[PDB]
DNA sequence: AGACTTGTACTGGAACTCACGTGAACGAATGTTT
């Protein structure tokens, strides 16, 4: 259990009550793949840049 | 039926 | 993030025979489509079916 | 509490997925 | 697919002479045409627009003849609208000091549209008139005008500074003439097709919505291996995004060609070796280890399915399919196949049976071969005009979250008192957003959110226009009418003023 | 003196979620060829 966010419901400019938003149905995805070195079989760090 | 200048 | 109109529908606690919660108490946040989130459909003649 | 899973405590034990079983 | 619109505008001296409070017709007409041009420019529907003015000092028309067809100039020809039109409308167009016959304006508009529409498949042909109907004129050709309008099937619209449709006799004669023209062209329905300037502004203050077209998806609804109904599916409701995206461009050259994006992978060793793209194989995580799993092997072992399935796994009572379990990012409307009476009858039979029994169909859905199969619900939707099935996705076992929350009814320290309940009842009563029709027939909605355009696109288009036309100033604030449409009627707040005060007095709210 | 244990506060990274972008694939319309 974990709150997506904690927000403030404002009935007016003065009346505010704290609430928490949860998700009771979330789509299930395959765990993300991770790149691996073919030769030594150890993870490779990736980076991106522009020029 | 909105048509003419409004569509 | 641009605002989205939503509706909070109340939920009533419901417990099974074994006294295990299956519907927690709170509010259900349901998103309400804007005008542009709908699409127009082609016109199809209505054909009735005999009883 | 009744129905608590024996593998992951604190979570409801999911009944097996039975698919479609037509009624009498 | 495309429409040719000829904006006929009066620039006579009569419009200039008006009470300043009345917002003399010149400014109103300029604003209206400007707003129309913005809407068409930022809604790329490939509609062609031309501009003709009558009442100006100069004369430039295809037909000259005698004293007739004078004081009229074709400022713009049929073409795709662009920013140049906005700039010209703002400043280039200025009032004249002559008078012209709006009938001759109609004649020249007809000539221009007929001459320029050749070679293009403009299905619609609209001509708009902006005149004060305060210029002396003679009616001697209305018969042939109406005959040409009927033969060419050209729609005509009028805009006047007034609402009825306290005026002079010339204005009354002009009103009669426009009424007779509209009646002859269309009939009784044509009486209401005359829009004042303010009425037009009330509708042209919002940028046009994003109207994408949904492509029909054909398939077969199957109940077993013997029954098959040909169906076509469309996407009814979906979250809409911007058709275009920001393109990153060089700071000084302002060219897209001058930049390039690329990614490089380097090992985790100290020397920071370089490994080419062909040297990497995808692997997954299995607890505390990593399991290599090549893409080719995954394709060999991947779950293979036969695509384009709309199959009925079963039928279930509507009560069992709750609305809080709906998943996905779309709603589908399923109709019978086009030009197929038998499919229509079959689908109508199924819809009526489900409605009578109060049932829904649990179905399996796959868009194509490579789309992951889905399990969803199709339920009937019967209306006076048309009837269709509505399909929305349903959750698998993996997508359900089992969270336990403390009860609120049985909590001892959070139980509200009777006075608090009465205060909240008063608050709910005061802030009602629906009204009964004199307790006679049905309900009416006071704040219909489904008809409110998305503020994001309005803001984006405003800022884009302001940056194009004024390339130096900062982006403006948010227009006031956007905030007005995003807030409820003032009556609700007026009624809710006091109940909220009571709520503040009763509930001891304190921030920690 | 010195060394370990316990309590409080802070900061960085992991994990989860949504938005946005890119890539590949496709039915229907249109143009070209025979």
């Amino acid at each position: 259990k974990r709150a997506l966010s904690r927000l403030k419901l404002k009935l007016n400019k003065d009346i505010v009550i704290s609430v928490g938003i949860y998700n009771l149905v979330q789509k299930a995805l395959k765990p993300p793949p991770i790149k691996l070195y073919r030769e030594t079989n150890e993870p490779v760090k990736t980076k991106t840049r522009t020029f | 039926k909105p048509r003419g200048l409004f569509s | 993030i641009p605002p989205y109109f939503v509706a909070l529908v109340p939920q009533e606690e419901e417990l099974d025979d074994q006294k295990i919660q299956v519907t927690p108490p709170g509010f259900q946040l349901v998103f309400l489509p804007f005008a542009d989130d709908k699409r127009k459909m082609p016109f199809t003649e209505k054909i009735m079916a005999t009883p | 509490c009744p129905g608590e899973s024996l593998i992951n405590p604190g979570f409801k034990s999911k009944k097996p997925a039975g698919g479609v079983d037509f009624d009498e | 697919n495309k429409a040719a619109v000829v904006l006929c505008m009066d620039v006579g001296f009569t419009m200039s002479n008006s009470i300043p409070g009345i917002e003399s017709p010149f400014e109103q007409a300029k604003k209206v045409i400007t707003m129309f041009v913005q809407r068409q420019v930022f809604a790329e529907n490939k509609d062609e627009i031309a501009l003709v003015l009558f009442g100006t000092d100069g004369t430039d028309n295809p037909l000259s003849g005698g004293d007739q067809y004078q004081n009229i100039t074709v400022h713009r020809h049929l073409m795709l609208p662009d920013f140049d039109l906005l700039e010209d409308i703002e400043s280039k167009i200025q009032p004249g000091s002559q008078q012209a016959d709006f009938l001759d304006a109609l004649i020249v508009s007809m000539d221009v549209i007929q001459h320029e529409t050749i070679g293009k498949k403009f299905e619609k042909r609209h001509i708009e008139i902006f005149t004060d109907l305060s210029s002396r004129f003679s009616k001697s050709q209305l018969d042939i005008i109406i005959h040409s309008l009927k033969k060419c099937d050209i729609s005509l619209q009028f805009f006047l500074p007034f609402s009825l449709g306290g005026i002079t006799e010339q204005q009354k004669e002009g009103l009669e003439i426009v009424k007779m023209v509209m009646i002859s062209l269309e009939g009784e329905d044509g009486l209401d097709e005359i829009y004042s300037f303010s009425e037009s502004l009330r509708k042209l203050c919002v940028f046009k919505k994003i109207e994408r077209h949904s492509i029909h998806w054909p398939c077969r609804l199957t109940i077993g291996s013997n029954l098959s109904i040909r169906i076509a599916a469309y996407k009814s409701i979906l979250q809409e995004r911007v058709k275009k995206t920001w393109t990153v461009v060089d700071a000084k050259t302002l060219k897209k060609e001058d930049i390039q994006k690329e990614t490089v992978y380097c090992l985790n060793d100290d020397d920071e070796t370089e490994v080419l793209k062909e040297d990497i194989i995808q692997g997954f995580r299995y607890g505390s280890d990593i399991v290599p799993f090549s893409k080719v092997d995954e394709e060999q072992m991947k779950y293979k399915s036969e695509g384009k399935c709309f199959s009925v796994l079963g039928f279930c009572k509507s009560s069992q399919v709750q609305r809080r379990f709906f998943m996905g990012n779309q709603v589908l409307k399923v109709f019978a196949a086009r030009d197929d009476e038998a499919a229509a009858v079959a689908l109508s039979s199924l819809i009526h049976a489900l409605d009578d029994l109060d049932m829904v169909a649990i179905v399996r859905y796959a868009y194509d071969k490579r789309a992951n199969p889905q399990v969803g619900v199709a339920f009937p939707h019967i209306k006076h005009n048309y009837e269709c099935l509505v399909y929305v996705q349903l959750p698998f076992m993996e997508d359900l979250r089992q969270y336990m929350f403390s009860s609120l009814k049985n909590s001892k320290k959070y139980a509200p008192t009777e006075a608090q309940l009465n205060a909240v009842d008063a608050l709910i009563d005061s802030m009602s957003l629906a009204k009964k029709d004199e307790k006679t027939d049905t309900l009416e909605d006071l704040f219909p959110t489904t008809k409110i355009p998305n503020p994001r696109f309005q803001r984006l288009f405003q800022c884009l226009l302001h940056r194009a036309l004024h390339p130096r100033e900062p982006l403006p604030p948010i227009q006031q009418h956007i905030w007005n449409m995003l807030n409820p009627p003032a009556e609700v707040t007026t009624k809710s003023q006091i109940p909220l005060s009571k709520i503040k007095t009763l509930f001891p709210l304190i921030e920690a």
